[PDB]
């Protein structure tokens, strides 16, 4: 009969990721001062 | 000047914080293991391999293997080769995985020990699969392999492929850009480029220095040769970029799987030469020829031709390699085992000079110390 | 000789030196001594015992894989002893207490279960036995501890008369009650080291004219108990128990000089004062004047 | 030779013969040398074996039932080169990569004959001949043997 | 011819012209120049040779063995002088291996190689434990692998594999004792080689 | 075919059994004797002869590849059966 | 002018081509001193000429280094001093002179 | 895979990534406990003729040390010297 | 081919260098990993409830050894002293004779178990398939001893598990 | 006979390097038995040291006694520096070994060794 | 410098091998006789070194064979006897050397089976 062994899918396996992936979160520094210092001055009235 | 005093002994001088000289007491794991290779056959011999390194068992296969069949004068298999690209690779992401994540966890950041222990765990399970055992596996021989791929086992490692680089995500997102993590891994154990060489350095002690070299891509053997990958090179030969190039390694590693993957060739898994790799079962129990070859490579083994090799490999903590002399019988005349862990730790007075005792657990950790290779 | 038990090897851990050993009270001071010395040589020992597996576990070291044997076992049951002694070709008894309790009296640990074992390990038969009694056994001692040790040595002798009969000096070493008694805080006393006894039991076993015999083990010197109080509590580097306990400390080391000694078995008694500090190091945080 | 075989029909298979308590025959090993028979006829002086039948239905043997009882009959064990005629009182018992060869004198007799013994685990396994071609060239009596 | 290994002619004889080479320019010290049928080359010299020719084969421009790969000895008794020592060199400049031979005896020190290459150190701590062979002028010669006045040097061919002492715990001396080694299993020696020839090409003339 | 000794002891199916004096016995007491109870020579014996009509037959012991080495036995005495040197099956030629 | 060599402990060479100029006299002037007939002379000098021609040839780093094969001029210039140290030692060491000693006659002889 | 719809929202926002499509934990995506019985290749030593085995014995091409001097011009490196690295261009720099 | 792992030179304009600042100041980079160690919290744990569940294995699993049979019940052994052999511990002392029926049998078959490295090569070698790695895991003892199989116990251990022991060979003898 | 020294170039340079090292192992012994906390007294320890000395008294070859000299720095350094522990200073001792029998009859009695 | 040394070559005193085992051992240098068993003679190529057989005892607790010899399986080779000499004399071990046995050429002849008056004619083939 035919010769059967592990072997990939006709066509391959879809693709893999490896690549460093970290994305970009939260505000520039600019706004998390402005809030800080908006927070303190809400604080202080 | 206050003296202190696998498992290590350390005899350090400090004064003060510094550390002013670090002599390492090793043979605490010396159990012999050339000797004893002198009284076994040459497939005999192959587990000791598997206990060197031991966390990077077939890659030690590979070395011994490649080393043999180039005294024998004979070629595994292309699929065989393939197939030890594939588990080279794999074995690279255990240790790793082992060196990262424990240099961690001895710094106080246990906790991507545990995450990625999961994934070794399931790599474990393919060297189950293939061989029967978790890690010791005698799995890569001279000739090729001991047994093809059980049906099924490429469609879980693709699975498995698929979601690792986010694990390795996970990782960096605890350890890259911490602060505490930097503090404790820049600027420490610095190594120029000309004493890393002198020094006898390899690998990612050499890569991390911005030495561009790697086995896989000057001298390359089996396959390696057919697949593409990049080698990352560190800028500043310190704790931080050695710990950026292993993680970068990891992300490689899985770009060379994804090749090995698709590009798996049919055909048979050792050498077609009975009289170095032992026939199939069902020809050994009904051809006359192929029970006599079983019966003398499982009893006096082959007989490898007169002659003496250096042969090294790319193993993940370094360059790793074996002077196998033959006398022309078919046990080993001498094995000597090139540990890359050996000239490493050698190196670490050197790299410890100036820095306080706490960074010594680091620089020992960046430098990827298993006790049985470098006590053998 | 039985094929299996002609001694063979260089007298190490993995040879056979040709004994077969029942020691009952294997787990206390002596017997862990009496266990080593048979285990350095490749004896067969059977390690009958009272308490905890946990508390025979030290004796497992002793021998190579398979030389020392655990059975349990009770005093009063016959039956048990017989399933311990039937296969030895000697029988070492070491049983005893210091103190009474509720359950066992000197009169049981020193007669009835000598006796016990002396019977059943005639029965048996067992060719060697080894009883070991005192010094200052008397029956009109002021300590019933010393009184029983009479009665029963003499049980013994009466019932397996070719028993050999051992009667030690205080014995003092790591683990003793005597030498760690004092530094814990009228009388000549000799001591005896832990080893030199431990040397005679085993020239014992060996010694076909030990047999029917009985020795006195005593050490080389003798010393005023307060001269010998005096001197642990100097190397201790100190600044210088129940009634019956006392009583013996208090008793004055007999001399027998008709009975054969450590010298009749090859054996050089130790001096107190080249192992004194070994026994007393653990204590700290001018030699004893002995009589002539 | 080869490594492998290209033989895909049935094998002979043929019938043992028993020559005494000594030597065991398990004849479908011959391998039709005739060293035996030589031996037999020219060193043994004894005309009991030959072969019978043709072709490759050709057997070695004594036709007849027939004891080979000779003071050398031992030596055709050595000297079949294969497993056709064993030592009976040796089978099973051990393989040779496990034993260790004291080369020593036989003193069943006068001559002195020069011989190896095999040991394993400190029994004796077997007694082989030592050549010595001044004594025994390379020969041993069945009671040395 | 899918099972045997494929030859290479121009690595055969870069290497055997780089030989010369080096014969060429160390004549003092050069004994044999040989590369095997699998392309490594060995340079064979005088003891006295280690520091010049290890030195230049480091420094030459057109060697440039910035990296000492191994460094271990081979311990042969039907030699007069039974120890090979072996240093095994990397070129990353020119991509390339070599392999430099000497030879000792049991009472002839040799020179340490730590001025040339920093890697030597510690492996010549470790034919001096598993060998004896003495270094002369090394920082720091002592044992690396072997117990604490562990007597002998285990990897000559004439130490036993299971050596002379075995340790245990005593409880009478309350510590870890060595004594004469016995073993419940001796080691069976197996005598494996066949009695038919199996490579012509090496046979040794009669 | 396990068998006790006149101490008790089973014998084992390689013979083997401590004599009365044997001290060695003393491992037992407290524990038991390992003994495997079927023994092979007995099992063997219960299987029945094969009769065949051929001078020669082979055994590869059942199973294909999952026997053992496959060998051809000969058949021409009427005295006795063949016996496989292998697996212990026996053949008869049939008349 | 290249920011970093790449090599840690490597600085980079504000002005490599004199620099080696320099070096490359120094190395043809220590090569005098030793015999005109002794390979080591003959070889080193060729070589060293040979860099020496295309550093004088090539005004250009970067068109220079791809001459020299030598990776980054300034392991060229590491290399050209460690040829400079070399030739010093090797005067001391004469290496040029026969061979010292035989090998007993089986020494290099294997298998036994 | 039985995380609650807000949990998953809440780990996935914690995390800054998409991990229901990545998990850890292995489902019904793994390949079956039973197989089909293979049937392997085999290799190109199985012929039944033009297959001698002097014609492909590896073993017995291998040869002792080619002796290029013994103690019985331009010069030369031991090899051509290796050629420089190019920079990566899936991703030259992290 | 080749990648530079830390090589970048930072921005230096004033929004960058504010960015930096905030980062210093109000700890956003330590913020971040909080956020990944606490989406774990909320993630199914990947433990199993050991020993009512159980670790997967494959069937060339290498286990506890055993000593098998023909469908007769006459074993398998014949005493050929290949897995003797090739034994890479010497774990394996075997010794023979002629049985009373004349077969080829063993008189001793010992595997030291403390000396064996489970590494499979006597299955491998063994030509009836007599001697087998089985997928008993969970046999600890108390004693050494217990660990010094004979022939009695090796057989034992194959009429307990051959009911496995051959499912497990079936499924994997066509890759043998 | 020319062969290449150790470090003496003859027998007497030879000896003074052995008295060196016995002055400095003489000297050692008593901080020896303090450090370990030895059972043996400074007169066993000094015993000893003389008796490892003397039984390599025969030695007529420099390049031997240059050896047994290295070893017994390394040996030294070994108990200076506390790198042994109290068990290895202590198997110089045998203390566990009970002694081989020495005449005929009695290795005749116990076995077959010579 | 080379220095003179004119003593013999001993080392028994740094190769670390206790006593017992230098003076009492009885080394034995010999080429091993070919197996009577098989024809091939590369097997008595090389000279031998082993010493003398020392007493095996059966374990008590499995029967195998134990040994308290630490030589009874050290086995040297050599090119040449005097190598095997060279080697014992300077380790101190007592040796006997055996010649090596040569087989002496033997005077074939196919045509002597078919003698016309010689008794080297066979009766069958
Ligand atoms: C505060 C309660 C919040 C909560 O637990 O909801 C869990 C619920 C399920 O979370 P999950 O991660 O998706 O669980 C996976 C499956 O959905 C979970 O689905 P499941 O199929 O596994 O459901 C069955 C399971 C589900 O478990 C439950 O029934 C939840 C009971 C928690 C009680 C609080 O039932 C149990 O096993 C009961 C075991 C009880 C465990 C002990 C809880 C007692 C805590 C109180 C201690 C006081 C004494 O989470 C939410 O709905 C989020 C909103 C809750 C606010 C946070
Ligand atoms: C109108 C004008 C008003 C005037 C007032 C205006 C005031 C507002 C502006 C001031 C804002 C300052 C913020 C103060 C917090 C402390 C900042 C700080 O100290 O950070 C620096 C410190 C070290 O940073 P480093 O990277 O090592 O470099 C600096 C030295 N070269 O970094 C560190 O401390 C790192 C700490 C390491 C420990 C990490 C473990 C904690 C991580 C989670 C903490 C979560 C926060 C807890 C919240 C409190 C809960 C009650
Ligand atoms: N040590 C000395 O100074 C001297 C001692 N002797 C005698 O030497 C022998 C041993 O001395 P030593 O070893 O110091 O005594 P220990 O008390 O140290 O050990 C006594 C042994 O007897 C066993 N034992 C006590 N009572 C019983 C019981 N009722 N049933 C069963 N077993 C029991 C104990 O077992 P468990 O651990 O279960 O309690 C223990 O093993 C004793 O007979 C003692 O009288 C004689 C002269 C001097
Ligand atoms: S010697 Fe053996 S193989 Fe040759 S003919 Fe006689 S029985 Fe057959
Ligand atoms: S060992 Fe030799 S004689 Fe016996 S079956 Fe195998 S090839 Fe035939
Ligand atoms: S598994 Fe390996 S080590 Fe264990 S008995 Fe089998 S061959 Fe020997
Ligand atoms: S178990 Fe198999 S390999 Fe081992 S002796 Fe028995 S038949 Fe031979
Ligand atoms: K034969
Ligand atoms: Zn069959």
């Amino acid at each position: 009969s035919k010769v059967k062994q592990d072997m990939p899918p006709v066509g391959g396996y879809g693709p893999i990721d490896y690549k460093r992936n970290l994305p970009r979160r939260g505000l520039s520094g600019y706004s998390m001062f402005a809030v800080g210092i908006g927070a303190l001055l809400f604080g202080y009235w | 000047n206050l003296t202190l005093n696998g498992v290590l002994r350390l005899v350090m001088e400090l004064s003060g914080e510094m550390v002013r000289k670090c002599d390492p007491h090793i043979g605490l794991l010396h159990r012999g293991t050339e000797k004893l290779i002198e009284y076994k056959t040459y497939l005999q011999a192959l587990p000791y391999f598997d206990r060197l390194d031991y966390v990077s068992m077939m890659c030690n296969e590979q070395a011994y293997s490649l080393a043999v069949e180039k005294l024998l004068n004979i070629r595994p298999p292309p699929r065989a080769q393939w197939i030890r690209v594939l588990f080279g690779e794999i074995t690279r992401l255990l240790n790793h995985i082992m060196a990262v994540t424990t240099h961690a966890l001895d710094i106080g950041a246990m906790t991507p020990f545990f995450w990625m222990f999961e994934e070794r765990e399931k790599m474990f399970e393919f060297y189950e699969r293939v061989s029967g055992a978790r890690m010791h596996a005698a799995y890569v021989r001279p000739g090729g392999v001991h047994q093809d791929l059980p049906l099924g086992l490429m469609d879980d490692i693709y699975e498995f492929s698929k979601n690792f680089s986010l694990r390795i995500d996970e990782l960096e997102e605890m350890l890259t850009n911490n602060r505490i993590w930097r503090n404790r891994t820049v600027d420490i154990g610095i190594v120029t480029a000309e004493d890393a060489l002198n020094y006898g350095f390899s690998g990612v002690m050499l890569r991390g220095s911005g030495i561009q070299w790697d086995l896989r891509k000057t001298q390359p053997y089996d396959v390696y040769d057919q697949v593409e990958f990049d080698v990352p090179i560190g800028s500043r030969g310190d704790c931080y970029d050695r710990y950026l190039c292993r993680v970068e390694e990891m992300r490689q590693s899985i770009r060379i799987i994804s090749q090995c993957l698709n590009k798996m060739p049919p055909g048979e898994i050792k050498v077609d030469d009975a009289k170095v790799s032992p026939p199939k079962r069902a020809e050994m129990k009904t051809s006359m020829e192929s029970l006599i070859h079983h019966f003398k490579l499982y009893t006096e083994g082959y007989q490898v031709p007169p002659g003496a090799t250096y042969t090294a490999i790319e193993a993940p903590k370094g360059e790793f390699g074996v002077y196998l002399v033959s006398d022309g019988s078919s046990r080993p005349y001498r094995c000597k085992i090139k540990a890359p862990g050996f000239a490493h730790l050698a190196g670490l007075d050197k790299m410890s000079k100036g820095h306080m005792l706490a960074d010594v657990v680091a620089i020992i950790g960046t430098q990827d110390i298993v006790f049985g290779e470098v006590d053998r | 000789l039985h094929h299996a038990v002609i001694p063979h090897g260089k007298g190490g851990r993995s040879s056979v030196s040709g004994i077969v050993a029942t020691v009952f009270g294997a787990t206390g001071f002596l017997g862990r001594y009496v266990v080593n010395h048979l285990g350095r040589m490749g004896s067969q020992v059977i390690v009958p015992h009272r308490c905890e597996p946990y508390d025979t576990m030290h004796l497992r070291p002793m021998g190579d894989l398979g030389q020392i044997i655990f059975m349990d076992w009770n005093g009063r049951d016959k039956d048990s002893i017989r399933r311990a002694v039937e296969h030895s070709s000697v029988v070492i008894n070491l049983v005893g207490r210091e103190w009474e309790t509720q359950n066992f009296d000197f009169e049981d640990v020193f007669v009835k279960i000598p006796q016990a074992i002396a019977q059943v390990s005639k029965e048996a038969g067992v060719e060697k036995f080894i009883h070991i009694s005192h010094l200052n056994a008397d029956i009109k001692s002021s300590s019933k501890y010393l009184r029983s040790k009479a009665v029963g040595e003499k049980e013994v002798r009466e019932t397996f008369p070719e028993a050999t009969i051992i009667k030690p000096a205080e014995i003092f070493g790591r683990e003793d009650r005597f030498l760690n008694y004092f530094a814990n805080i009228k009388t000549v006393k000799q001591p005896v080291y832990i080893v030199d006894v431990t040397k005679g039991i085993i020239n014992a076993i060996k010694d076909p004219d030990a047999r029917g015999k009985t020795f006195a083990f005593v050490g080389p010197s003798r010393y005023l108990l307060f001269d010998l109080v005096q001197y642990v509590f100097a190397v201790a580097h100190r600044p210088f128990t129940t009634r019956d306990k006392v009583e013996r400390i208090h008793t004055t080391d007999k001399i027998l000089p008709h009975l054969p000694g450590l010298e009749d078995l090859g054996v050089e008694a130790t001096p107190l004062e080249l192992k004194a500090i070994e026994v007393l190091r653990r204590h700290r945080t001018q030699p004893a004047k002995t009589i002539p | 030779g080869s490594d492998r075989s290209r033989f895909l029909e049935g094998k002979r298979a043929v019938e043992d013969k028993n020559i005494g308590p000594l030597v065991k025959t398990i004849m479908t090993r011959c391998i039709q040398c005739t060293r035996c028979i030589r031996f037999a006829s020219e060193i043994a002086g004894v005309d009991d074996l030959g072969t019978t039948g043709r072709g490759n239905d050709m057997q070695v043997g004594t036709y007849i039932e027939k004891m080979f009882m000779s003071e050398l009959s031992g030596n055709i064990i050595d000297i079949c080169p294969v497993g056709a005629l064993t030592s009976k009182p040796y089978a099973f018992t051990a393989r040779p990569w496990e034993t260790r060869k004291t080369e020593s004198i036989d003193v069943m007799d006068a001559v002195g004959s020069n011989i190896v013994v095999s040991t394993r685990t400190g029994e004796v396994m077997r007694i082989l001949p030592r050549m010595h071609e001044d004594i025994n060239e390379e020969w041993i009596s069945d009671k040395t043997r | 011819r899918p099972t045997v290994r494929p030859r290479n002619d121009v690595a055969h004889k870069q290497l055997s012209a780089f030989g010369e080479y080096v014969a060429e320019i160390l004549p003092k010290y050069v004994q044999q120049v040989q590369v095997s049928c699998f392309n490594e080359l060995e340079i064979c010299i005088h003891p006295d040779g280690v520091i010049p020719v290890l030195t230049f084969l480091r420094d030459h421009s057109n060697a440039q063995f910035k990296s000492l790969a191994d460094l271990t000895a081979v311990d042969i008794p039907t030699r007069q002088n039974r120890f090979e020592i072996v240093y095994n060199l990397l070129s990353l400049r020119f991509n390339s291996r070599i392999r430099v031979k000497t030879y000792t005896d049991e009472l002839t020190p040799i020179e340490s190689s730590v001025p040339v290459y920093k890697a030597a150190n510690w492996y010549e701590r470790e034919i001096w434990d598993m060998f004896g062979v003495f270094f002369a002028n090394h920082p720091d010669l002592r044992r690396i692998l072997t117990d604490y006045g562990f007597e002998g040097h285990p990897f000559r061919k004439d130490f036993p594999l299971s050596g002379y002492v075995e340790l245990r715990y005593d409880d009478e001396v309350k510590r870890v004792v060595a004594e004469p080694v016995e073993l419940a299993q001796e080691f069976r020696k197996f005598d494996l080689n066949s009695p038919w020839e199996a490579f012509p090409a090496y046979r040794q003339p009669p | 075919g396990v068998r006790t000794s006149p101490t008790g002891e089973k014998v084992t199916h390689t013979g083997q059994v401590y004599d009365d004096g044997d001290y060695r016995k003393v491992r037992f007491v407290g524990r038991q004797k390992e003994v495997n109870e079927n023994f092979a020579i007995d099992l063997i014996a219960e299987q029945p002869v094969s009769q065949v009509g051929s001078r020669v037959i082979s055994c590869d012991g059942g199973g294909g590849a999952l026997g053992h080495p496959r060998v051809y036995i000969n058949l021409d005495k009427e005295t006795k059966t063949g016996t496989c040197g292998y697996c212990g099956l026996q053949f008869r030629q049939q008349h | 002018l290249k920011k970093t060599t790449g090599l840690v402990g490597l600085a980079v060479c504000e002005t490599p081509h004199e620099r080696l100029k320099i070096l490359y006299t120094k190395i043809l002037d220590v090569l005098g001193h030793i015999p005109k007939n002794a390979a080591y002379r003959k070889y080193t000098e060729q070589i060293t000429n040979e860099k020496l021609s295309m550093v004088k040839a090539e005004p250009d780093v970067k068109k220079l280094e791809e001459r020299l094969q030598g990776g980054q001029i300034e392991e060229v210039i590491l290399q050209a001093e460690n040829e400079l140290s070399l030739a010093r030692k090797m005067i001391q060491w004469k290496p040029w002179e026969p061979l010292v000693e035989e090998p007993p006659a089986s020494q290099w002889k294997w298998p036994i | 895979a039985s995380a609650t719809r807000f949990i998953q929202w809440l780990r996935n926002w914690a995390s800054g990534r998409d991990l229901q499509a990545k998990l850890q934990l292995r489902y019904q995506e793994i390949s079956k406990r039973t197989q089909p019985p293979p049937k392997l290749p085999v290799g190109p030593s199985h012929k039944l003729s033009n297959n001698y085995y002097c014609t492909r014995d590896g073993r017995r091409e291998a040869m002792p040390p080619s002796i290029v001097m013994s103690s019985q011009k331009k010069a030369v490196s031991p090899a051509p010297p290796i050629k420089r690295w190019e920079l990566s261009q899936d991703e030259p720099y992290l | 081919t080749y990648k530079y792992v830390n090589l970048r030179e930072p921005s230096m304009d004033m929004k960058s260098v504010t960015d930096r600042a905030a980062q210093t100041l109000l700890w956003t980079e330590l913020i971040r990993g909080l956020g990944m160690t606490l989406s774990y919290l909320f993630r199914e744990p990947a433990t199993i409830n050991y020993p009512f569940e159980k670790g997967p294995l494959s069937p060339r699993f290498r286990g506890e050894h055993a000593l098998r049979r023909y469908p007769s019940g006459e074993e398998r052994c014949i005493a050929c002293k290949l897995c003797e052999a090739v034994c890479p511990a010497q774990a394996i002392t075997i010794e023979a004779e002629p049985r009373a029926d004349g077969s080829r049998r063993t008189t001793r078959y010992d595997i030291d178990m403390t000396k064996c490295i489970y590494c499979g090569f006597c299955q491998e070698a063994c030509p009836v398939d007599a001697i087998v790695e089985g997928p008993n895991f969970e046999f600890s003892t108390e004693t050494h001893e217990e660990l010094l199989y004979n022939k009695e116990k090796l057989l034992n251990n194959g009429d307990k598990w051959e009911a496995e022991i051959a499912a497990n060979i079936q499924a994997d003898y066509l890759y043998r | 006979t020319s062969v290449k020294p150790i470090f003496s170039r003859d027998m007497n340079e030879a000896k003074r390097r052995v008295r060196e090292l016995y002055r400095a192992w003489y000297r050692e012994v008593p901080n020896t038995v303090h450090l370990f906390q030895l059972d043996i007294s400074v007169k066993q320890g000094r015993d000893k040291v003389r008796e490892m000395f003397k039984k390599n008294a025969h030695i007529t070859d420099p390049r031997v006694v240059d050896l047994l000299v290295i070893k017994g720095k390394m040996e030294l350094e070994e108990t200076i520096k506390v790198w042994k522990q109290r068990t290895h200073v202590m198997r110089f001792f045998h203390e566990t070994e009970a002694p081989r029998p020495k005449d005929f009859l009695s290795k005749f009695y116990v076995g077959h060794d010579p | 410098q080379l220095i003179t040394v004119d003593e013999k070559l001993d080392i028994t005193t740094i190769t670390g091998v206790p006593e017992e085992h230098i003076k009492t051992r009885k080394a034995r240098i010999f080429v091993p006789a070919r197996n009577n068993m098989q024809s091939g003679v590369n097997n008595t190529k090389k000279w031998k070194m082993e010493f003398d057989t020392r007493e095996r005892w059966e374990n008590p607790l499995m029967g195998w064979a134990s040994t308290a010899d630490p030589l009874s399986n050290l086995v040297l080779t050599f090119s040449t006897k005097e190598d095997a000499v060279a080697f014992a004399e300077k380790n101190g071990w007592s040796y006997d050397v055996e010649e090596r046995k040569v087989p002496k050429p033997k005077s074939k002849s196919y045509g002597a089976n078919f003698s016309w008056n010689k008794r080297t004619r066979v009766s069958t083939k």
